[PDB]
DNA sequence: CGGCAGTCGCCGTGTACCTCTCCATGAGCAGCATGCGC
DNA sequence: GCGCATGCTGCTCATCAAAGCTGACGGCGACTGCCG
RNA sequence: AAGCGGAGAGGUA
């Protein structure tokens, strides 16, 4: 769980880095967000 | 039809007297968007699922 | 003359509008190949016209020996032009491995040509 | 970048959402980017200014209602040419009468866009005038058309940061005594809700 | 506005001990090893 | 006899996957559309 | 100077 974070916050700031439009970064929060909430507690959102 | 076979109930009656739906595509229709959420019910795919 | 200007002018002369469809990550040529042979198999060329995954030649390092390896700009991320139908739009939803359309809220959006040319303009 | 807490957010009851009375569905969409909401508005600017928008309003709606007028005569022109063309003749009037009746359909449709036009620009503005914090806003053509054209005067955002400016301009003392005050006279389910 | 009734989701469901088996894949990317041609 | 090319084989790395599954039941509260 | 986690199945009071 925690590599899961690790690789989706590196895959994002270097998103964020190469000034990407805007949609695609917002995809990669939300997934982020995911992976936290995932992390934290695991199925109370979702599929586990 | 369905007073023609089914024609010896009165809970038919009552369940056909509160449908509004008399029809075939619409029913297809209806069913394809309650079955399947979040897509474009076309009548060949709500005839074909 | 500024070739970014050629290829602006190029795409605007082009027919269609270009949409960003999510991927599984090391499938994009794959989906990519599955998109061109759906589309032939149907005969819906006359909505979805191209398919184009950028790259870029980055030096990767073996040890201090550099070699421009291709990595993807957009990993996950494949850039199709067609003109949004339910035909089409069931098509490509459909197709096997592709997620969905990205767009803002639930609607599918089409990117501005700007940033396409930002990611197509030769680079590696 | 900012993400929320699971626990405060998706337990029941929302701890969150009994903070900025929001229910757990807004919460829901806001989060995982799927609507958007407007953090924070000023009254001041659009009090002083709102003649000179109703102004810009009304103009932009006189443009738009004497081109529609312009295609409306060049459409009665052609249909009143083709009249005096072939429908003055009685072998070919019973013809020509589909021409004239489709020259009248498309006065209407040129009607029909206009009226659209004219609602999408009075939506637009009936829209404005009503803006409250803590608002959402779900379709993006709406949001984006505010954003361009009335971008002063207020600000919106989408995610957790945006949860986090709403939580930054929250204050805890005026809503606590506004609770009290309702707890104080007042009776029903809004009793069970400000408890 | 005002109630309102169903519906959905989450919480809990006894104690201590003994013996046995099994635990991610597929496809890609070099790295040779052998046969064929000049 | 040597060089070149093609096919077993060792090593290596990824998380967004979904068609499968279907025989628990009482207590308590939020809440949500839905009728009136 | 050196290791000891999970899943399933069957038993005793
Ligand atoms: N699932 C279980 C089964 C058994 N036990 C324990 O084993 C004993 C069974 O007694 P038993 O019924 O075998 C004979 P007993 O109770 O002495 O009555 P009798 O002399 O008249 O024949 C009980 O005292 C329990 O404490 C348990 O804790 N959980």
């Amino acid at each position: 769980l925690y590599r899961r974070v690790i690789n989706r916050n590196n895959r994002l700031k270097r998103l964020i880095d190469l000034g990407a439009p805007e949609i695609i970064v917002n995809n990669e929060k939300r997934m982020l967000q995911e992976s936290v909430d995932a992390l934290f507690d695991n199925g109370r959102r979702g599929r586990p | 039809q369905i007073v023609e076979r089914f024609g010896f109930s009165e809970i038919m009656r009552s369940t056909l007297e509160k449908d509004n739906t008399v029809g075939t595509d619409e029913a297809l229709l209806d069913i394809y968007r309650k079955l399947r959420p979040g897509e474009p019910p076309t009548k060949e795919s709500a005839q074909t699922l | 003359v500024d070739p970014a200007a050629a290829l602006k002018a190029e795409l605007r002369s082009k027919p269609g509008d270009w949409y960003v469809v999510h991927s599984y990550a090391g499938y994009e040529n794959k989906v990519k190949a599955n998109l061109e042979t759906r589309v032939q198999n149907l005969d819906v060329g006359d909505y979805i016209f191209q398919v184009e995954v950028p790259t870029e030649e980055v030096t990767e390092i073996k040890n201090g020996q550099r070699k421009q390896v291709n990595r993807k700009v957009l990993p996950g991320y494949i850039l199709v032009r067609m003109d949004l139908t339910d035909d089409s739009w069931a098509a490509v939803r459909n197709t096997p491995g592709v997620t969905g359309f990205v767009g803002a809220t639930s609607r599918p959006s089409a990117l501005a040509l700007d940033d396409v040319v930002k990611f197509l303009l030769p680079r590696g | 970048a900012p993400v929320t807490h699971i626990w405060y957010f998706k337990g029941v009851p929302s701890r969150l959402g009994y903070l900025l009375d929001l229910a757990p569905k807004d919460l829901e969409k806001i989060i995982y980017f799927a609507a958007y909401v407007i953090t924070s508005v000023d009254e001041e600017m659009r009090h002083n200014e709102l003649s000179t928008l109703e102004a810009e309003m009304a103009v932009e709606r006189k443009a738009v209602e004497d081109q529609r007028d312009g295609e409306l005569e060049a459409r009665a022109q052609k249909l009143e040419a083709d009249l005096a063309e072939l429908e003055a003749e009685g072998a070919k009037a019973d013809a020509r009468r589909k021409v004239r009746d489709g020259g009248e359909r498309e006065m209407r449709q040129i009607r029909d866009r206009a009226q659209r036009e004219l609602d999408r620009l009075e939506d637009i503005w009936s829209t404005f005038t009503k803006l409250a914090p803590k608002q959402l806003i779900v379709d993006e053509n709406l949001y984006r058309e505010l954003v361009d054209r009335y971008g002063e005067y207020f600000t919106g955002a989408m995610g957790a940061e945006s949860i986090q400016k709403l939580i930054e301009n929250f204050d805890i003392d005026a809503e606590a005594e506004s609770l009290r005050d309702v707890i104080r006279n007042g009776k029903g389910q809004k009793k069970l809700r400000a408890l």
